[PDB]
């Protein structure tokens, strides 16, 4: 009964995902100083911090989920936008990593703009404002759930996993990450990863056509809305590679 | 060394951060005790809808 | 530091404020993960587990206050105040339904209660079972935790089988002295398992217990129907990897009624 029992788990993953969701229109309504350009700037910095510290692949997108949700409830100053991003990484690393990021090392990554007494005092303010709803559903959760249903070899599962995890990181820097739920971001990353990087001819045990129809059936978005999410991703990959 | 260490938007008025971080912390306390009539920081009062008995 | 009670609309809530050791890294890791796990259940709420209403933090050490959903009556009171002949067989079926529903809910969310007893099982005045005291005696202890071995999630289903039989005797099924003695009274009913079903790297070897034969299940819980005795043995299975799950128990013929 793996067919129903896996939808039993997936139904619960989609229902809990609908709670830890930000509003896409907080730039116009909530924030005054913060602009959509300034979010990509602080998100790129948070990504590099997790790159250098060899963080768990889940830490950076989880920290951005905290950032979008806090910006959906409270206005933050332009100067304090970086302080907010450091606090989000401080909590996300606690949730996923064995040994989290030290608050001192996070302040060093801010070029010592903030102090550890300011990060800890922001930790209480951030967690209280998020109603302690920190166990948010992540794109990595759905990715690992989708792979368990794909009958690909483990060597190909791990290369699909790496490319999909990479596509999720590029999404977190774009404003598409705000409106799209983690189910879409995860599925769009997988279908963009199973096409490879146009490096070789795609040879896979489960057909790409069957995989798109399967993912678009369970996460509930028609193939026209799934390929649109994939084309945005490959556009983010194009924009990422161009800025180099 | 590390190209990721940098300030993103210039300086920070330090005290005003400690001034604000307490301004909104007490706002969370007010939202807390206005939901359940019970001052969280002093864990004592009534007057509202609560019953409260040790 | 203590607790309180209010009750206003299912109309009873509580409040406790705990001191956490504030240090170099702010909130502890286990503190933020435990509360976040409790807050993740609020997406489904679910009737057979207690709801976490609100959590707020106030500042050495930090003070965190949790507002829980409290129930004034527990299971032991429900069974003590039961109709003097006992409980109706159909009433017990409905209680086991809510019992396993809430347990399968926790298990589906990577939560093991580890300490299930009638004191940790609350029942509202309307007859709603609500589990509490999780993610925060040795009578209902599973065999693998008495032997101090692989805990995992089937330890809760053993506790359900014990309470399952207790609803027909109204006296606990397995009541022993120590861990070594608790396993003896358990093996006196289900027999002595072989060496292949015995766990490796265990505190007490199989030679610590005399050879025993599996007594009939109806010999100790005779007020129970034939199919219920079949379901009880699947809960009281020694090997945790063959022990019945909470979801399977819902699908057994005994509970598929109404």
């Amino acid at each position: 009964d793996a067919n129903l029992l896996n939808d039993r788990v997936l139904r619960a993953m989609l229902k809990a995902e609908e709670t830890c969701a930000p509003s896409v229109s907080y730039f116009k309504c909530v924030q005054k100083e913060v602009l959509p350009s300034m979010r990509k700037i602080v998100a790129t910095w948070m990504l590099e911090v997790c790159e250098e510290q060899k963080c768990e692949e889940e830490v950076f997108p989880l920290a951005m989920n905290y950032l979008d949700r806090f910006l959906s409830l409270e206005p933050v100053k332009k100067s304090r936008l970086q302080l907010l991003g450091a606090t989000c990484m401080f909590v996300a690393s606690k949730m996923k990593e064995t040994i989290p990021l030290t608050a001192e090392k996070l302040c060093i990554y801010t070029d010592n703009s903030i102090r550890p007494e300011e990060l800890l005092q922001m930790e209480l303010l951030l967690v209280n404002k998020l109603k302690w709803n920190l166990a948010a559903m992540t794109p990595h959760d759905f990715i690992e759930h989708f792979l368990s249903k794909m009958p690909e070899a483990e060597e190909n599962k791990q290369i699909i996993r790496k490319h999909a995890q990479t596509f999720v990181a590029l999404c977190a820097t774009d404003v598409k990450f705000i409106s799209n739920p983690p189910s879409m971001v995860a599925a769009g990353s997988v279908v963009a990863a199973v096409q490879g990087l146009n490096l070789r001819s795609p040879n896979n045990f489960l057909s790409y056509y069957r995989l798109t129809r399967f993912l678009s059936r369970v996460i509930k978005c028609d193939p026209d809305c799934l390929r649109a999410c994939q084309e945005q991703i490959e556009a983010l990959l194009e924009s990422s590679l161009r800025q180099a | 060394g590390s190209k990721a260490c940098r300030r993103l938007f210039g300086p920070v008025d330090s005290e005003q951060l400690s001034r604000d971080c307490d301004a909104l912390m007490a706002g969370c306390i007010q939202e807390a005790r206005e939901r359940w009539n019970f001052d969280f920081v002093t864990e004592t009062p009534l007057e509202g809808d609560f019953a409260w008995e040790r | 530091g203590t607790v309180y009670k209010a009750r206003d609309p299912g109309h009873f809530v509580a409040l406790k404020s705990v001191r956490v050791p504030n240090g170099e890294e702010g909130l502890p890791i286990s503190t933020v993960r435990e509360v976040a796990l409790l807050r993740r259940l609020e997406a489904f709420e679910h009737p057979n587990v207690v709801r976490l209403m609100d959590v707020c933090a106030t500042s050495r050490e930090i003070k965190v206050t949790l507002v829980f959903e409290h129930v004034d009556q527990d299971l032991r009171t429900y069974l003590d105040k039961a109709p003097p002949p006992g409980l109706p067989a159909e009433t017990i079926k409905d209680l086991m339904r809510q019992f396993l529903r809430g347990l399968d809910f926790l298990h589906a969310n990577c939560i093991v209660h580890r300490d299930l007893k009638p004191e940790n099982i609350l029942v509202t005045s309307g007859g709603t079972v609500k589990l509490a005291d999780f993610g925060l005696t040795l009578w209902y202890r599973a065999p693998e935790v008495l032997l101090q071995s692989t805990y995992a999630t089937p330890v809760d289903m053993w506790s359900v089988g014990c309470i399952f039989a207790e609803m027909f005797r109204r006296k606990p099924l397995f009541c022993g002295n120590s861990e070594a003695d608790q396993l003896g009274k358990i093996f006196d009913l289900i027999g002595l398992p072989p060496e292949d079903d015995w766990p490796r790297d265990v505190s007490l070897p199989r030679g610590a217990f005399p050879p025993r034969g599996p007594r009939p299940v109806q010999s100790v819980v005779p007020e129970m129907e034939e199919s219920g005795a079949q379901l009880l043995l699947e809960m009281l299975t020694f090997n945790p990897h063959k022990r019945i799950s909470a979801f399977r128990a819902l699908q057994h013929s005994y509970l598929h009624k109404d």
